[PDB]
């Protein structure tokens, strides 16, 4: 059995930056990491990894 | 993505927030002066003991400013030591004039600031003010850029 | 010797406390403080050692 | 007919165990390549991928450069030998900066400040034949049978 | 000058106007009627004790322009499926602005529920799924009333009470003071003229000795002490300015601040008038005029979303206690012109005693009485 | 830059607290009074007892200052030990047992267990509390039923979970640099007074002498001497050529403005008013300083049922055996023979003037009689 993970970086500024519509910035970069990490399951599923045998 | 700047700007006070190490489990033996290179004489027990720099030493650290641990004003003899071992700090110098932005230091004797024309070591921070008739610098202290030699 | 807090003592002034952890990426860090100071022997002459025994 | 009391000292190091709470570094991004490894060694990098990102490491042989010691984790490492190791195909911990307790194969103490040489198969030695840019950091003790040596680490 | 977390926790004056309408209005109290006894609505209300979050549900409300409120029902289904009718709940727990999102949309023809979202996401944190709630199970509170053509820009969601003009007039305030402290400072200074005196290469001790002597000389001047100079080589004068005003504008300055704010002196300056002994009464029942035509827009729909999960009677009506202190001497004269009021005259006519006793303890009296004929 | 064995926000408050007479008012003014204004209980079958058991146990001073470190340091413990015969870390079982009561400030107390289980409602809170007072004692685990943890004002979610869940001082930096600027102004005040007049003199030659000399130090001794000595009714006689005397002055106007609009400032950022900060009545009406202690009653009991209730829901039930009870809050009032006289006389008049003729009998009437507080004593009986 294996573990993934990433991280994200945000800045305060960033945080009080505010947009006419759409899902805040926070959101998307917490989506983002979701949706790697499913990738990565599904690639290592259909292609594997040679050093980790 | 930004680093704060730290605002009193006294001999033997860190200059800013960026990466800094303190190795507080030190003492010292003589008396040294906030501000001045301090080098490594021996070690007891998982303990340093410092002195003030000679002519011919290493420099392993600057002293560092602290309002507990000396009452007096400088670091006295058998009492424990704060030394800055990598960061920026404000160095006491001789100097006249502000040296070339990234140079290399040369410390003279007790451990002041008086050359920029070295080999290898610390590097000129890009700070330069008047202190008590005389100057204060800026350096980038890092671990390991000096070695002792064989 | 003589056994009385009026000649010799230790004396702790914080006991033992371990502070909060602070977190880092996938670990912690748990530091631990304490205070003494030793003997002090306020009045001496009532202790006798007797060496090379 | 009166009572007694003992005092005894716990040991100060193990091998692979970081020395305190200073700068360090961690990879954990590595994966072992080509055999095993010792809790407490040097190992040196084969080659990074380009895209996935993964670097392979194996232990230290002759000629080539030291970039990181594993260190010691309860979690990470099997049990062989009577020792922690880092077994083939597994993620691993390397360090790339601090204070770390190594195994060493030297017989007197060294001294503070200088340089670090190696041996062939990556345990200090004091006239060893591979040149690193570490230091010592002063620490020289020794576990039961076991010497370990107090080495301060860089980025490469 | 957005960060509006900042403004609310640091200065005290914001902190005031975001806080003091909702508590004292939540605290003033309510009554029902249709019920059969107020005894066990108030044991099982101060049981309950959820005031604390309807107080901080309504704060952030009114700041953040936007809240969600929770009430979770003892029932044996999933979270997500509808509520079928009933009076239980077991807790009630709020999330502010940032955690709540909708999800689902309905827009059928038939109901005029069309446009009022059905399906909420909440994403609170603390390393815990975000999850789905249905619509009956929640309530939103928004802030206050603005044009349509920001309102669907902001998700059909209010706005802050800290708009810029409020947020600059209390800004400046501070720089008032600053500078009325910097003009009291500079109320005079003294010159000391010495020919020469640029002559001197600088860092030397001779101006070192020099400003020592200064320091001396300065420290010990005063009305019973005089100083020698020498007429041909140095001088010394004074030069001062005055100060008047000052007070006036800054009072001046408040006076905007509560004007913008829109809750009066008695309550925002907390300083009596002084000068009239008989005219802060009206000022606060203006006061309370105005909260409470602000607590008839908010504080009711919280009151009808949360009783009818309660209530198993049927129909019931609120009314909201007219918020006035009440008063020992006052009390007892009010008491004793409504006892000989209701029965006074009521012993000729159909009025009887089953009915003049519901009317007399109508009105909440301190004067007790056990329940019977 | 910072010492990592504890915080220093500790130091600063408390040596802030201790050293200023103006932090001692406006941190322990309000407490006091709410606690001691004292309350009444419902559905009770008598008071006396009641009374007795109350100011047996005069818990009262550690609860004052209890509210006192929770306003000030923004967080406060207080425990009260059960008579129970089961290890302190372990739940108690319904009863009405207590024989102690202690308190300690914010800085002891962390929590231990935490459990978020969907069935219960609970989930999230903590179960287990670590105490750590020092004194050579050994740090130990407290169920959640023992502990009340008293906190000061709300903050914002996002430093609510910054701060372990605890609150912030009452003392906010705001209320702090304006306190300090009160005493900068004062000594510029005083300074002013000092500098109102000053003398000069001039002498053709007096910087011929070099410095630390007998001649200068006989000058200098001269001038002070002769300065002592002159005033209104003497003369100082100097010479034409050489010698000038002159003086300079400067007027003082609008500093007691200037101090009383520091004031203003003071009272309207800290939210208690000026009778009872400044501690000075306006004096230029009769009839005000009472419309302004009932509005300073009126944010009393504003906050206090936010605050002092929970203890009494919290310490209560462990004394009370009876199954309900209701509690209610005195009046903020100061009640006076004369008024008290004549609401007594129209209470007893009220209360049997027109029952005559009702089914209201004596066994009720007796109750409401003596439920208002009266002087007339009245046993129990019929």
């Amino acid at each position: 059995v294996f573990r993934l993970g990433n991280a994200y970086l945000i800045s305060i500024d960033e945080i009080k930056a505010g947009q006419a519509t759409g899902r805040p910035l926070s959101t998307r970069k917490a989506s983002a990491c979701q949706l790697a990490h499913d990738q990565l399951v599904n690639r290592l599923v259909f292609k594997g990894s040679a050093p980790h045998k | 993505y930004e680093n704060l700047f730290l605002r009193p700007a006294c001999p033997g006070n860190i200059s800013d927030t960026s990466t800094y190490n303190i190795d507080g489990a030190c003492v010292a033996q003589g008396d040294i002066g906030f501000g001045s290179a301090v080098q490594v004489v021996g070690i007891v027990d998982g303990v340093k003991v410092v002195a003030a720099l000679p002519d011919g030493g290493t420099p392993y650290g600057i002293a560092f400013r602290s309002q507990y641990e000396h009452l007096s004003g400088k670091i006295l003899d058998g009492e424990v030591c704060n030394v800055v071992s990598h960061g920026r700090v404000w160095t006491l110098t001789s100097l006249g004039e502000a040296p070339s932005l990234f140079s290399k230091l040369q410390f003279g004797s007790g451990g002041v600031v008086t050359g920029g024309s070295g080999s290898a070591g610390w590097t000129f921070a890009g700070g330069f003010v008047k202190h008590e008739d005389g100057y204060i610098i800026e350096v980038q202290v890092k671990q390991n850029a000096f070695i002792a030699p064989p | 010797y003589e056994k009385n807090p009026m000649n010799m003592s230790i004396e702790i002034p914080e006991a033992f406390n371990m502070l909060p952890a602070q977190p880092k990426d996938l670990h912690f860090k748990v530091p631990c403080t304490s205070k003494c100071t030793g003997l002090t022997i306020y009045r001496p002459m009532t202790i006798v050692l007797i060496t090379g025994v | 007919q009166i009572n007694a009391s003992y005092q005894r000292d716990m040991a100060i190091a193990l091998p692979g165990m970081v020395a305190d709470t200073s700068k360090y570094n961690i990879d954990g991004a590595c994966v072992v390549n080509e055999g095993d490894v010792l809790v407490g060694a040097a190992v040196q990098v084969v080659q990074a991928q380009a895209v996935d990102g993964h670097k392979l490491v194996k232990a230290l042989t002759t000629g080539t450069t030291p970039y990181g010691v594993a260190i010691r984790s309860h979690w990470q490492t099997v049990n062989a030998q009577n020792q922690m190791i880092y077994e083939d195909g597994g993620a691993i911990n390397v360090m790339t900066s601090g204070r770390v307790w190594m195994l060493s194969k030297s017989t007197e103490a060294p001294t503070f400040g200088s340089a670090v040489k190696l041996d062939v198969d990556g345990q200090e030695k004091s006239d060893g034949t591979i040149e690193t840019t570490w230091t010592y950091a002063g620490g020289w003790t020794k576990y039961k049978d076991i010497q370990l040596v107090e080495v301060q680490l860089h980025q490469l | 000058s957005y960060h509006v977390g900042s403004f609310y926790n640091d200065n005290a004056t914001a902190k005031r106007i975001v806080d003091v309408i909702p508590e004292e209005m939540v605290t003033a109290g309510f009554k029902i009627s249709g019920v059969k006894d107020e005894k066990e609505f108030k044991s099982l209300w101060d049981s309950y004790k959820i005031d604390p979050s309807l107080v901080d549900a309504l704060c952030w409300a009114r700041l953040y322009g936007g809240a969600a409120i929770v009430a979770i029902i003892n029932d044996n289904r999933m979270l997500t499926s509808p509520v079928k009718p009933g009076a239980k709940l077991e807790g009630v727990r709020v999330y502010d602005r940032f955690a709540i999102t909708i999800e689902k949309r309905v827009t059928n023809a038939r109901s005029p529920r069309y446009g009022e979202p059905e399906i909420y996401k909440v994403s609170p944190g603390d390393n815990i799924q975000p999850y789905l709630i249905h619509h009956t199970r929640i309530f939103i509170a928004d802030g206050e009333r603005v044009t349509p053509q920001m309102r669907k820009q902001n998700q059909g969601w209010g706005a802050s009470v800290l708009n810029k003009s409020l947020i600059d007039a209390i800004c400046d305030y501070d720089y008032c003071e600053s500078l009325a402290t910097q003009i009291l400072r500079r109320k005079q200074q003294a010159v000391w003229k010495v020919k020469g005196l640029a002559e001197m290469c600088d860092d030397d001790d001779a101006q070192y000795a020099a400003r020592l002597r200064l320091a001396q000389v300065d420290d010990n001047s005063g009305v019973g002490r005089a100083i020698g100079i020498d007429a041909e080589t140095e001088e010394y004068d004074v030069l001062n300015s005055d100060i008047s005003g000052v007070p006036e504008f800054l009072s001046s300055k408040m006076d905007r601040i509560v004007s913008l704010s829109g809750i009066h002196e008695i309550i925002i300056k907390n300083k009596n008038v002084g000068g009239v002994s008989a005219s802060q009464n009206t000022a606060l029942e203006t006061f309370y005029k105005l909260v409470d035509r602000k607590r008839e827009e908010d504080y009711r729909p919280l009151l009808e979303f949360l009783l009818p999960f309660i209530v198993d009677e049927q129909e019931w009506s609120i009314e909201f206690e007219p918020l006035s202190v009440p008063s020992k001497k006052e009390e007892s004269e009010i008491t004793k012109n409504n006892v000989e009021s209701v029965t006074k005259a009521i012993t000729e006519q159909i009025i009887d005693l089953e009915e003049a006793r519901d009317t007399l303890r109508s009105i909440a009296p301190e004067f007790k009485l056990k329940d019977g004929n």
